[PDB]
């Protein structure tokens, strides 16, 4: 299932402090081409379609899309947009065609 | 018909089941520690 | 098919989630007992 | 809700390896079991009903209107059971291949 692992989420925590901003670190695999309106969504575990996102951020692109060493990026979720319940959430990378290209382990805002 | 959503949930289930196993291992160690303390304190 | 497949996995995940929750609550009670006993070995 | 017409109950977290496994379930008021319905043991995360580790034909009820007879059981023989540490669940699959119920998961240890 390498088609849904073309983006890898790095150093995801089990718990993010409620009320704080969250940095999401991701790595594009070697041959994956990110597009400008790709996005990282925060999804409650168990989601059926990408339209159930809790919140999202557009992808941070490297300015050098051909550099194999610039593949590690991050995006910052502001606390204002984040959940403050006890549900399990994960990061999902969704490309412009709506395909999930990566999914993280779950975490809670606790 | 896409299976991406299923893959995402497997990723999550895989990690929660690992956290469950670790949490149960730690609880077993906490019970051992309690037993040691109770043997020391309650005779 | 993929719908039943996803539903069945949600069912599995929801129960393993509940088990992890029960395991954390026991973890927290075990630590409360340890702390109570360790207090008896400070006074 | 079509995947909840069969309700499993008394599902253990662990089944003793080497022991026959009793699977307990009930039907919703409307549901009618058919002769080639079956209950599979599936590894959690299965993608099609083809992937069952083993199965049993549903136990045909001898009278399905009694209030003192709603409980159903089917028995899985120990020698067909998984022998690894993976999580498994019961799924009821009817004659047409529709999953009618899925259980909480268990391991064989």
């Amino acid at each position: 299932h390498c088609h849904f692992s073309q983006v890898i989420f790095n150093s995801v925590e089990k718990f993010y402090i409620p009320g704080g901003d969250v940095t999401c670190h991701y790595t594009f695999t070697q041959h994956f081409i990110p597009r400008r309106k790709d996005w990282i969504g925060i999804f409650r575990v168990g989601w059926k379609t990408t339209r159930e996102y809790y919140t999202f951020m557009w992808v941070t692109l490297p300015i050098d899309l051909n550099n194999k060493s610039a593949k590690q990026q991050e995006v910052q979720f502001k606390a204002y947009y984040l959940p403050k319940d006890d549900e399990y959430y994960q990061f999902c990378y969704v490309d412009e065609d709506g395909v999930v290209r990566g999914a993280s382990i779950p975490f809670q805002f606790r | 018909e896409s299976v991406a959503s299923h893959f995402a949930l497997v990723t999550a289930y895989e990690d929660i089941k690992k956290r469950l196993k670790d949490s149960e291992k730690e609880n077993s160690l906490l019970k051992k520690r309690i037993r040691f303390l109770e043997e020391k304190l309650i005779a």
